[PDB]
């Protein structure tokens, strides 16, 4: 088994990565970062956007007023999961090819140290 | 036998030599003026569009645009001004419209993209100053597919500016984001751009008037593609062949074959037997010049 490096992204600003999690089913990776930065981008995972360098989409969402701490995938339905030091949960549903909130949460108690699916991605601890 | 119809469209400010732009396709033209400073925006038979004051958020002082640069599909304007400060001028598409095919005449088409330049507007990159340290920027441009940008201040600082083209309610808005600060030697005054294919990648030359031609790719690091024994004048490139060509105050002339890692190998050498020297593409693999004579 090889590895050798391919590619390389810059955050704006230069900003620390904290997060990062790539989806299987279509190929949107997502990367977090301090002062709230969290982004979505596209690769095509195929070998022909390997050798084109396929970055079709890139969006810079935003709901989150620090750190992006932990960022999780669901494959099943394709639907993402973002957190916060400051203790808020924000869950993001693709809409007709961009990324919004569905929902966010505070319980202002801790903070969150994980978050996980099944196999089937229908539960999340 | 033919006529050059002439339009002058004063201006209350004095023009500048080098600072006039021309889009590649889209019949556009934008120029510069200083005192009254503004940049006048026109199209290609020489009806004025529009005229772009100051940047905003100006505290009475005008700014000279000291960079044009043109978008090479998109009809934007980017603009660095002799404050630190950067502006995309962007007017509304015509397309995004959606209307008929009736614009079958140079009038229409030229009244409706008046109007669509008439509700333009000049967006603030942020911290540009910061990234220029607060310095004028002497250069710009754009690459081949214009996604990237490169910016040259006048205290010695090179930055690479992303290009973010976001959908909105009405139109697509764009947002340039600054990613690297790049010491240079001296300000750079020449950037251009290597294609990977000929017809995405990060492959830029500065030339900064002095000694050094600068290279610099992904690695973010300013490794020099070719350095000659005297300070150089200019470079010319040409992106299907990938051929360089260096010429000196001197009069000397030097061919390069630009590699991959951005690497020439000299294979043409010569000599030539106030203006400044001018040299432009004449043809695939043909280049002529002149050095201020009657040849």
């Amino acid at each position: 088994m090889f590895v050798y490096l391919s590619k390389r992204i810059a955050m704006p600003n230069g900003v620390k990565v904290t997060s990062i999690a790539w989806n299987d089913g279509q190929g949107w990776l997502a990367c977090g970062g301090e002062k709230g930065l969290l982004k979505v981008l596209k690769v095509d995972g195929g070998p022909q956007g390997q050798r084109s360098g396929g970055l079709s989409s890139s969006q810079t969402l935003e709901g989150h007023d620090t750190t992006v701490d932990l960022v999780t995938w669901n494959q099943q339905y394709c639907k993402l999961t973002s957190s916060d030091v400051s203790g808020r949960i924000i869950v993001w549903v693709l809409h007709k090819g961009m990324w919004f909130e569905e929902m966010v949460n505070n319980r202002n108690s801790s903070r969150v140290v994980d978050f996980a699916w099944n196999p089937s991605g229908t539960k999340i601890c | 036998m033919s006529l050059f119809v002439v339009n002058a469209p004063g201006h209350e400010g004095q023009l500048k030599e080098q600072l006039i732009v021309a889009h590649k396709r889209r019949p556009l033209l934008a120029t510069a003026w200083v005192n009254p400073p503004s940049v006048l925006i026109t199209n290609s038979e020489g009806e004025v569009l529009t005229q772009v004051a100051d940047p905003p958020g100006s505290t009475g002082r005008t700014h000279q645009p000291t960079a044009l640069t043109w978008h090479p599909n998109e009809e934007l304007l980017v603009i660095g001004w002799s404050n630190g400060e950067m502006s995309l001028w962007s007017m509304p598409s015509v397309s995004s419209l959606a209307l008929g095919e009736d614009y079958t005449t140079a009038a229409a088409r030229s009244a409706v993209q008046l109007i669509a330049a008439k509700a333009a507007t000049q967006s603030s990159a942020e911290g540009a100053t910061r990234e220029h340290a607060s310095g004028a920027v002497v250069a710009s441009e754009w690459s081949t597919r214009g996604l990237y940008l490169v910016s040259a201040s006048q205290q010695r600082h090179v930055v690479m500016w992303m290009l973010e083209k976001i959908p909105a309610e009405t139109s697509v808005t764009f947002k340039l984001k600054p990613l690297w600060s790049v010491q240079s030697r001296e300000p750079v005054a020449r950037i251009i751009h290597v294609p990977s294919k000929a017809s995405d990648d990060i492959s830029f030359l500065l030339a900064d008037g002095g000694t050094s031609v600068t290279a610099i790719n992904e690695d973010q690091q300013l490794f020099p593609c070719v350095t000659q024994q005297e300070q150089i004048a200019s470079v010319l490139y040409d992106a299907a062949t990938r051929t360089l060509v260096t010429l000196t105050t001197t009069s000397m002339i030097e061919v390069y074959a630009v590699g991959e890692d951005i690497k020439g190998t000299s294979t043409l050498r010569r000599k030539l037997s106030r203006i400044a020297m001018s040299m432009v593409w004449a043809s695939p693999g043909v280049v002529a010049f002149g050095s201020g004579d009657d040849r």
